[PDB]
Parts: structure tokens; C-alpha cells; sequence
RNA sequence: UGGACCGUCGUAAGACUAACUUAAGCGAAAGCAUUUGCCAAAGAUGUUUUCAUUAAUCAAGAACGAAAGUUAGAGGUUCGAAGGCGAUCAGAUACCGCCCUAGUUCUAACCAUAAACGAUGCCAGCUAGCAAUUGGGUGUAGCUACUUUUAUGGCUCUCUCAGUCG
């Protein structure tokens, strides 16, 4: 309450310890509960897994991407829109995506995203219609007003 | 620009205003080069004749 | 032996382009980068009307030919354009009369093609439906 | 006023077809009725020939032509003298004829 | 009989809004809680919770979806998109 | 003759060129053959236009080739055009 | 700006071009570049050069008839004014093309890409030509969307033949008899009489490294 | 002004799928052209299959109809009503140019009219040739092709139905 989108809770068993870590994606689309979902270079393009950008090809197209490897996805999640990638480049591991800007700038390729559209469009193309609806639209998202001009 | 053209062979004008005797003629050290030029005036067949341009004569098909 | 001639042997490419309106002597290296006498019609008779002449050709082709001696270019090539997309596709009545005054200067050439642009499919003229209704 | 008996050409069991725009109006027109003359035309104008058998490479080259199939409206074959006016029944045939000589403009 | 005319289910918010946006919330209210056929369970039970989250009520998969339909015409072309392209990667 | 007298009696080969439904009376091109297959010797009638597959029963060399027409197998049959 | 008083093209230098060995002789004439600079490496600017050849000119043809097979080459490399110039691909030009075309016919058009030995992909537009069979006064000689579409379909497995087929050291010399242009009829001619027909362009898209040893030895 | 237009490789980018194009064909009509796979559906000959009149056409009526043109949501290239500007003209608000704007684009629908024309509704029968050509059959007492004389295959002739053109 306070996205539009719909999360994803998962958990994993560690490599190093005994117990299990609760974590939680945003949802790719079509996941069910009860997906196997894959984290890994070598784990294979399937919706909804998270891959690095080196190892799947142009035109596909992708969710929760991360610029700076290590900085865990802070591109392009919300709802209705789709991560894409258009360019691969061998010459220093370099590979341009567009953005849900239309903007196409470039990133490196080593950062991981989640393979696939993400969940939640579009909720704006129904009119919330009413000055009830669009309280609670700001009820738990921020404090703005129900904006008040200017020329008064 | 100083070479001179010898006729061979005469066509018609398009002359109203202007008559000009599309012609066919040729060189003497140029002679391989029978290109069908345009005088004004009356030309009996047989005549040399001199002439300064000798690049192209503004074909119309006939 | 195996003895091929001095005096700097080569084929440039003419790329003489024409046109109705204006004709256009643009050669260039064999790879094509980089280009020796641009020069052309369009800078020989002011009139504005007359740059399709072939007369006005012919002073485009006088000073060409001899500036190809100058860096020891002996031979060329020869190719042409239309330009025509939905355009002419057929060259204007200058585009012959422009290679005599190659011919008819001892330049020794033998490739005539036409890179007269082919498209795959028209991509639509000017002019929509009625055009130039003389 | 009906002259013609089929009309145009060649709508026969289609209804209304492929237009493509004429190079000398471009009125954009179908492509049954529209004048399509197709001419294999020489480069040099069958006169810098000699011209170019002296300036050959090898042994005259031997010269090609251009080919390109052009497409002409109605009032563009008129304002060229392309094809017009047989009488009301000269116009009942298509097939002949030229019998004269190899036909120029090619040449 | 035929109760409304027209509207049916925005038929609650009458007089109200507008033309035609009375009509563009009909057109996205007719599809969503309404049921669906489960890819898994099988049957028709399937309502919402809120945007692109459906589950079932009957043998309890849960599945994040498209938010107005059960799955977007978008998303299954997605869905067919990395279909096809992942047998040309390490094939 | 296009103001012929004789309807009833027409010439034979013409006849037998004009149609399977057109004529005097009704009768069609098709009949029966008793193929065997060379490399067996098992006797079989099948149609001429059979429009399917048959083998026999323990002799499945050709005895058939798929088509729109009447079966036309070269090399690969010997039958008679005989009722049996 | 620069302002040069007299001659540019004094800094444009005679620039030597070499084929590779197996064709014929090296020579097929000179570049013009510039003379380099401290940052001005002319060196680097003969990579974006590409380069245009006949087979009249690598197969001695005295009178031009089989000059229609024109090569596209690539400039990749230079030694003492000497470019190794590879090639890049060997079109046709528009003469031999739309004169085939003499309406009257159904031409058998087919567009096949394949892996090579090395790393090469090259690109096989296979153009075919249907042949009018004698005492016909018909003026068609007309194939029927399945008359082509098998003979698509027979091209197409022939020419990967030859993509396993020993590459550009070896493939253009199969190339330059165009003995793939031969057998393809014996193959068509039991469904359909074939005409004319050439492979007309192929390209190069996927160069994938300079590989100097054996390229010496293609410099040999 | 120094780098257009030009030559050149290269990056995209969206529209269009020319040539081959026909007095071709498929479709009920509008319309309908890249490959190849897919998923179908129809027509024609083939049929000593089955069925037993299940029929023809049709008020009211239900599916379909290029744009033009609107309703939100994409994506932007050529082009482009409208709008500005140069000529031309007595005037041009136009015929010609330059720029872009609605929009053509593809997805979701919505009107449902066109000279939507072969200015001729549909189904049964007869009456005339001649010549093309589409498919399907059939006869070569045909050649050609080499996988071999063959075989499948091509063309030619003969016959044939549906024709459609002339």
C-alpha cells in the first residue's frame, strides 16, 4: 500500500549458513506462487528469473534493472513498463538500453535484472472518478494536498 | 577552334523564323568525326567550311 | 619480366552524375574516400537556367580532364546516377554529351555502370495524387 | 457515350487493384490503364560511340544499354504524341503494327 | 428484462462524470471481477484482490497478472517473445 | 452435319471421347482391373480410379500409385481391363 | 581554420593496393591518402576504407564478358604503403541483372544465411530464371508457386553444402568458375527447365577477427 | 564557409514490399503481392462413395464493406487538406515551389456509406463459331531431360469438363 505494483516474496537457503533469507522482488509477470525462479550467469533466460546482461541477447526485455554492479536494481520497475535492451558491445562489456524515457543511454553489463514486464499496468487509464477514490490514491503514497493553485 | 568542316549530307530546318540548315559535315584532320551541325544560310553541297565550335550541335531527332 | 609500367597507372572513378537542372563532376579515390575535382556545371555559366545545358556539361568536362594529370591520373572509372527514387531514374540529355569531352581529350578509359538508385519499393513522390498539373 | 467496350484494361473478376504514380504527372492511376511503354535506351545516343572506341580500355568494351520500364498517364502519352486518336473504329486492335523499320529512342 | 440500456455495470455511478467517461470504465469493469478459467485449477473462481495480484479461491495458486484483465494481450506476447528467443541463445 | 438427322446413331470414337456423363446413356470411363504386383504373384481387382491404398495380404510390393487420376504405376503392375 | 596556401593533395600521398595471392598479380593500382600527423595517423584511416575490384582484373579478362562479377573488398591493413585489402563481398552490377528480365517468366528468387568453416556469415541471394522449352508458341513458360517453392526449397540445401565448403581461401576460387552456378541445374532440371541464374551479392556481416597468420599466408 | 550538395562506409529509423505484373489467378464483395513455418477454410476436376428433395430466390433481419472520418493508447519516415511565405495574375485565398500541421502506420473498437461500375441482381435450358489461357482429368499410336534407354519431370499434340478473356 503505496505502490500501485504487486511485490514478490521469496526465500532462498544460503550458501554459507543454515537457515533460510526472506527476501522480495517486485513481480515479474506471470509468476505464480510456486515458481522456481533462478538467480545466476549461468542460470538460463526464463520469465521470471535474474540474469546478468552478458549472457542473454538484444531484444529481449527485462525488468528491475541495475546500473552499478552491486547497487541491486534501481532502474525502471513501476508498473506498466518494461526494461529493454537493444545494443550488445564486446569492446569493454558495454551494452545501451532504452529506458520507459524513450531516452537510450548506456549501462554496463556485468548488473543483473529480472527478465521480463512487470506487473501492475495501467492504472491510468481508469479515471478514478471521484474526490474519494483519489483520497485514498494519497491516503498512503506521500502528503501532497489535493493540490491547490496558484491564482489564489 | 580553328579547324574547318566539309558537308556531305543535308537535312531540313525547323526554319520560320531563322531557317538554319541542319546539315551533315565533317573535318579533314578530324574527319573520322561527321558530326551533324546547324548553318545559317544557303549551302551548296560540296563546301568547306570553317568553324570555331566543334564540341556538339543541339540534336533533335529527325 | 614482370615489369609493369611507370607514370603512375591508375583508375579513379568519375562518378558524373546528371540530371534536368544541374550535372555534376565529382571524382574520387577508387575506395572512394577521398575526392580529386569536385568541380561541375553549376559553377560555369550564371543563369540559373542553363546549367542543364550540355554546353555548360562540356565546361564541366574541359577542365577535369586535365587536372587528372597534374597528380599523374592517366585512367578512371565510370559510374551514374539518376538520382531518381520516386524521381527521373533516367539520366537527362546532358549525361552523354558530358563523356565526349572525356572521350575526345585522349583519356583512356574503359567501366560505365550506373549506380542509378534502384530502391526496393517507392517510399511516395510529391505532389499526392494530381501532381504538377501543367 | 460509351466507346470503349471493356473500358480501361484488365479488371476482369478482381474489382479495384495495384496503383503506382506516373514519372510525368504522377495523377497516382491503377495499373491496368496507364500507358506502359518499356524502351531498352542507349547510353551514349548512338553518337559518342566512336568517340568512346577510341578512348576504350580494351577492344570497345562493348557498350550496354539501361533498362527501366516507365509508366506514363493518358494525358502524358497526348502531351508527348505517345498514342491517341485512331477513329471510331480504328480503335479495335491492339497487336499491330509498326512494319517499317527497328523502331528508334532505343536505337 | 432489460434492465439498463446501455451502461450495466456502471450503472451504480450514474449521472455522474460524464459521457464518455461513463463509458471507459464500463469497458474496464466488465472485464475485471468477473471469473476466469485458471491456467492451473481449472475452474472459473477467480476474482481480485487489488491491481495485477489474482489468486484463486480453489486450490489456492496465486498468480501476479495484468490489472484490469486476467492477463494482459501485452503480457502473453511477452510471454511468447522469450518463447521463442531462448532456444536461439545456447542453440 | 450441325442439322444432323441421326442422333440416336452416333459415331462410336467420338462417343467415347465426349464425357463420362454427356452421352446416350450413362457409363463411365472407370472399370475394374486384376492387377498383380511383379514382384509377387497374388491375384487382386481394385478399381482404376481407386482414390486408397491397398496391399494384399501378405503380398505389399506396389499394387498402387497415389493420385488424383486413375493409377498410373510404372512399370510395377500387370492387370487387363476385364471384368473378372 | 587550416588555411593551406597551396596544394592539399601534396599531403595525398601515393598509396600503394595488394590483392590477395590466389587470384592473380597484386597490383590493381593506387590510393590517395593524407600524410599523417603526430594525431593524424593516416595509418588508422585506411581501416575505413573499402574497396572495389572486378574479376577482369583477377582472372585477365581482355575482352570484358565475365567482367560482371564485381567484388566488394575490404582495406584492413597496411605495410610500406602495401594494403592487404580483404575481401567483402562480390555483387553484380546492374548491366548482366535487368537484362534477364524479359517479362514473360516466373524468376525463382531465394535468400539463405549460414555459418561458415571460420567465422564468417555470409549472405546468398540465390536469383533463378525459368528456360523456354523448344516448339512452344506459348509465351509464357510460367512455373506454379509450387513449380518454385520446391526449386526454393532445392537451392537452398546446395548452397550449404558449400558453406561447410572451404572457405574464402578456397570458396572464391569455386566462386570464380561459379561451379555452384553449374550443378544447381542438374538438380532443377528434374522438376523444371532453368534458365540463366547467379547468386548475384553476397556480404560479409559478420568478420569476425583479423587472424594474421593465415592472412599472411592469404598475403602470400 | 571552411565543409552543404556531393563520394564513402556506418548507425538507426519507419513506411513500402517495385521489378517479375499479365487484357494472369484466388476471394462472395470491398479488397487481396517478401521468405518460410504454422493454424484453418473454400473452388475445381477425380469418384460403378453416402444421402434420399435435404430446392431456387428472397420483406423483416443477422455477419462483412478501402478511405474520408471521429473515441482514449501507441509509435513517428516519406507525404500531407488546413496555416504561413515567393512568384504568377487585374485579383490567387489556385494551378508551381519551401516548410511543417491534421492524418495514412499497426493494436482496441466505431460509424456502413462510394461512380461499392462490367453504370447490366441472382439459379434452371437451348442456340456459333474462332483463338487464347487458367486449373483438374485423359490420350500420345509425343519429343526432351538424364538417375539410364527409362523412371518421377518438362514441353508439344489430342480429348475433356468450370469456363473467363478476345
Amino acid at each position: 500500500p503505496g505502490r500501485g505494483a504487486p511485490l514478490a516474496v521469496v526465500h532462498f537457503r544460503d550458501p554459507y549458513r543454515y537457515k533460510i533469507r526472506k527476501e522480495l522482488f517486485i513481480a515479474p509477470e506471470g509468476m505464480h506462487t510456486g515458481q522456481f525462479v533462478y538467480c545466476g550467469r549461468k542460470a538460463t533466460l526464463q520469465i521470471g528469473n535474474v540474469m546478468p546482461l552478458s549472457q542473454m541477447p538484444e531484444g529481449t526485455i527485462i525488468c528491475n534493472l541495475e546500473e552499478k554492479t552491486g547497487d541491486r536494481g534501481r532502474l525502471a520497475r513501476t508498473s506498466g513498463n518494461y526494461a529493454t535492451v537493444i545494443a550488445h558491445n564486446q569492446d569493454t562489456k558495454k551494452t545501451r538500453v532504452k529506458l520507459p524515457s524513450g531516452a537510450k543511454k548506456v549501462v554496463p553489463s556485468a548488473n543483473r535484472a529480472m527478465v521480463g514486464i512487470v506487473a501492475g499496468g495501467g492504472r491510468i487509464d481508469k479515471p478514478i472518478l471521484k474526490a474519494g477514490r483519489a483520497y485514498h490514491k494519497y491516503k498512503v503514497k506521500r502528503n501532497s494536498w489535493p493540490k491547490v493553485r496558484g491564482v489564489a | 577552334p580553328v579547324v574547318w568542316a566539309r558537308v556531305m549530307k543535308v537535312l531540313g530546318r525547323t526554319g520560320s523564323q531563322g531557317q538554319c540548315t541542319q546539315v551533315k559535315v565533317e573535318f579533314l584532320g578530324e574527319q573520322n568525326r561527321q558530326i551533324i551541325r546547324n548553318v545559317k544560310g544557303p549551302v551548296r553541297e560540296g563546301d568547306i567550311l570553317t568553324l570555331l565550335e566543334s564540341e556538339r550541335e543541339a540534336r533533335r531527332l529527325r | 619480366g614482370p615489369q609493369v609500367r611507370d607514370g603512375e597507372i591508375v583508375f579513379g572513378v568519375a562518378h558524373i552524375y546528371a540530371s534536368f537542372n544541374d550535372t555534376f563532376v565529382h571524382v574520387t579515390d577508387l575506395s572512394g574516400r577521398e575526392t580529386i575535382a569536385r568541380v561541375t556545371g553549376g559553377m560555369k555559366v550564371k543563369a540559373d537556367r542553363d546549367e542543364a545545358s550540355p554546353y555548360a556539361a562540356m565546361l564541366a568536362a574541359q577542365d577535369v580532364a586535365e587536372k587528372c594529370k597534374t597528380l599523374g591520373i592517366t585512367a578512371l572509372h565510370i559510374k551514374l546516377r539518376a538520382t531518381g527514387g520516386n524521381k527521373t531514374k533516367t539520366p537527362g540529355p546532358g549525361a552523354q554529351s558530358a563523356l565526349r569531352a572525356l572521350a575526345r581529350s585522349s583519356m583512356k578509359i574503359g567501366r560505365i555502370e550506373d549506380v542509378t538508385p534502384i530502391p526496393s519499393d517507392s517510399t511516395r513522390r510529391k505532389g499526392g495524387r494530381r501532381g504538377r498539373r501543367l | 457515350t460509351k466507346k470503349r467496350r471493356n473500358g480501361g484494361r484488365n479488371k476482369h473478376n478482381r474489382g479495384h487493384v495495384k496503383p503506382v504514380r506516373c514519372t510525368n504527372c504522377a495523377r497516382c492511376v491503377p495499373k491496368d490503364k496507364a500507358i506502359k511503354k518499356f524502351v531498352i535506351r542507349n547510353i551514349v545516343e548512338a553518337a559518342a560511340v566512336r568517340d568512346i572506341t577510341e578512348a576504350s580500355i580494351w577492344d570497345s568494351y562493348v557498350l550496354p544499354k539501361l533498362y527501366a520500364k516507365l509508366h506514363y498517364c493518358v494525358s502524358c502519352a497526348i502531351h508527348s504524341k505517345v498514342v491517341r486518336n485512331r477513329s471510331r473504329e480504328a480503335r479495335r486492335i491492339r497487336t499491330p503494327p509498326l512494319r517499317s523499320f527497328p523502331k528508334d529512342m532505343a536505337r | 428484462a432489460k434492465r439498463t440500456k446501455k451502461v450495466g455495470i456502471v450503472g451504480k455511478y450514474g449521472t455522474r462524470y460524464g459521457a464518455s467517461l461513463r463509458k471507459m470504465v464500463k469497458k474496464m469493469e466488465i472485464t475485471q471481477h468477473s471469473k476466469y478459467t485458471c491456467s492451473f485449477c481449472g475452474k472459473d473462481s477467480m476474482k481480485r484482490a487489488v491491481v495485477g495480484i489474482w489468486s484463486c479461491k480453489r486450490c489456492k495458486r496465486t498468480v501476479a497478472g495484468g490489472a484490469w484483465v486476467y492477463s494482459t494481450t501485452a503480457a502473453a506476447s511477452v510471454r511468447s517473445a522469450v518463447r521463442r528467443l531462448r532456444e536461439t541463445k545456447e542453440q | 452435319m450441325p442439322l444432323a438427322k441421326d442422333l440416336l446413331h452416333p459415331l462410336p470414337a467420338e462417343e467415347k471421347r465426349k464425357h463420362k456423363l454427356k452421352r446416350l446413356v450413362q457409363h463411365p470411363n472407370s472399370y475394374f482391373m486384376d492387377v498383380k504386383c511383379p514382384g509377387c504373384y497374388r491375384i487382386t481387382t481394385v478399381f482404376s480410379h481407386a482414390q486408397g491404398v491397398v496391399v494384399c495380404a501378405g503380398c505389399a510390393t506396389i499394387l498402387c500409385q497415389p493420385t488424383g487420376g486413375r493409377a498410373k504405376l510404372t512399370e510395377g503392375c500387370s492387370f487387363r481391363r476385364k471384368p473378372q | 581554420g587550416k588555411k593551406k596556401v597551396v596544394d592539399p593533395f601534396s599531403r595525398k600521398d601515393w598509396y600503394d593496393v595488394k590483392a590477395p595471392n590466389m587470384f592473380q598479380t597484386r597490383q590493381i593500382g593506387k590510393t590517395l591518402v593524407n600524410r599523417t600527423q603526430g594525431q593524424r595517423i593516416a595509418s588508422d584511416y585506411l581501416k575505413g576504407r573499402v574497396f572495389e575490384v572486378s574479376l577482369a582484373d583477377l582472372q585477365k579478362d581482355i575482352d570484358p564478358e565475365r567482367s560482371f562479377r564485381k567484388f566488394r573488398l575490404i582495406a584492413e591493413d597496411v605495410q610500406d604503403r602495401n594494403v592487404l585489402c580483404n575481401f567483402h563481398g562480390m555483387d553484380l552490377t546492374t548491366d548482366k541483372y535487368r537484362s534477364m528480365v524479359k517479362k514473360w517468366q516466373t524468376l525463382i528468387e531465394a535468400i539463405v544465411e549460414a555459418k561458415t568453416v571460420d567465422g564468417y556469415l555470409l549472405r546468398v541471394f540465390c536469383i533463378g530464371f525459368t528456360a523456354k522449352d523448344q516448339q512452344s508458341q506459348r509465351k509464357t513458360c510460367y512455373a506454379q508457386q509450387s513449380q518454385v517453392r520446391k526449386i526454393r526449397a532445392r537451392m537452398t540445401d546446395i548452397i550449404t553444402n558449400e558453406v561447410s565448403g572451404a572457405d574464402l581461401k578456397q570458396l572464391v576460387n569455386k566462386l570464380a568458375l561459379d561451379s555452384i552456378a553449374k550443378d544447381i541445374e542438374k538438380s532443377c532440371q528434374r522438376i523444371y527447365p532453368l534458365h540463366d541464374v547467379y547468386i548475384r551479392k553476397v556480404k560479409v556481416l559478420k568478420k569476425p577477427r583479423f587472424d594474421v597468420s593465415k592472412l599472411l599466408e592469404l598475403h602470400g
